């Protein structure tokens, strides 16, 4: 990226890096939007002008607000799916090739699963987890297995990735979500690939706009994105884990009939167990 | 209108 460099959105993918406290300087990786990113946008935009499809989903969105979420919804129809990184960033965030593989992913909340098939091809056996009735149908339609929110810690086996992307500020009890990862990730070689949105807001989405908050306090404080990211080292310490690298990326979502599409601004870490 | 399927975000 260039400083002059029209169209780069520079803003989605740069910090301050004499903000970030000194270790965390030290495993920042820099992304930029590439072509999977494009893509994905391209692809958004098209969507946002099929009018009749839009009207269509804006239409069944209206009538059954108040019965599902917005989650269970977009899975029933099929819409408003995300991105979090292209292949590349995944890979260059884990520092693998684009052909390693290895034997067990398990994506925790993985929604329709539009941001878990970006890491399939690097595993062997696919699993998740999901409370949205509609998503799980999304899930097994890509042939994942999708566990209970409470089987996965008790399969007998251990993962080797573990990916919770954008889930922390969505679940009930955070804190021992990252313990329950810990006590079943891989010990020698696995991995876990965490995103969240900052600034951190958490609660439970629940039907008809409702929510809660949730009942385990994670604690994520900062002014901005980088002294927010400056807590997480702590936060991840307590549930046994260390950055292993960083970086920021824009948290794309596809579009409706006022936007082409949604961006939110994510922090994606690579933890390995400590 | 949907917005972000993540929902809304707050500030700093
Ligand atoms: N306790 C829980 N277990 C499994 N999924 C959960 C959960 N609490 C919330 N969720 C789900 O978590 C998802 C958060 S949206 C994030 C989706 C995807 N991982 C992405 O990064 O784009 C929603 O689909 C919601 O239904």
């Amino acid at each position: 990226m260039a400083a002059g460099g029209r169209k780069e959105n520079h803003q989605w993918y740069v910090c301050n890096r004499e903000k970030l406290c000194e270790s965390l300087q030290a495993v920042f990786v820099q992304s930029y939007l590439d072509q999977g990113t494009q893509i994905f946008l391209n692809n958004s935009i098209e969507k946002s002008g099929w009018a009749a499809i839009q009207a269509y989903h804006s239409a069944v969105s209206s009538a059954f607000s108040l019965a599902m979420s917005r989650t269970s919804i977009n899975g029933l129809l099929g819409r408003g799916s995300m991105f979090v990184f292209s292949p590349d960033q995944f890979q260059r965030l884990l520092k693998i090739n684009p052909d390693w593989k290895t034997h067990r992913l398990l994506d925790l909340g993985a929604g329709d699963g539009e941001v878990t098939k970006i890491m399939s091809p690097h595993f062997e056996e696919i699993y998740a987890t999901e409370l949205s009735e509609t998503m799980i149908w999304q899930l097994q339609k890509k042939k994942y297995r999708v566990l209970g929110i409470n089987e996965w810690q008790n399969t007998g086996f251990q993962y080797d990735v573990i990916s919770c992307l954008n889930l922390l500020d969505r679940c009930d009890q955070p804190l021992t979500l990252l313990k329950d990862i810990r006590s079943v990730l891989e010990p020698t070689r696995g991995r876990v690939i965490l995103a969240l949105v900052l600034p951190f807001h958490p609660y439970v989405e629940n039907v008809g706009g409702k929510w809660e908050k949730p009942s385990e306090i994670l604690e994520i404080k900062g002014q901005n994105w980088e002294e927010q990211v400056n807590s997480l080292p702590e936060v991840f310490r307590k549930a046994g884990f260390v950055i292993e690298a960083f970086t920021r990326l824009p948290y794309l979502c596809e579009g409706d009939m006022y936007n082409d599409y949604y961006v939110l601004d994510d922090a994606v870490f690579v933890l390995k167990p400590v | 209108h949907q917005g972000h399927s993540h929902g809304h975000q707050g500030g700093y």
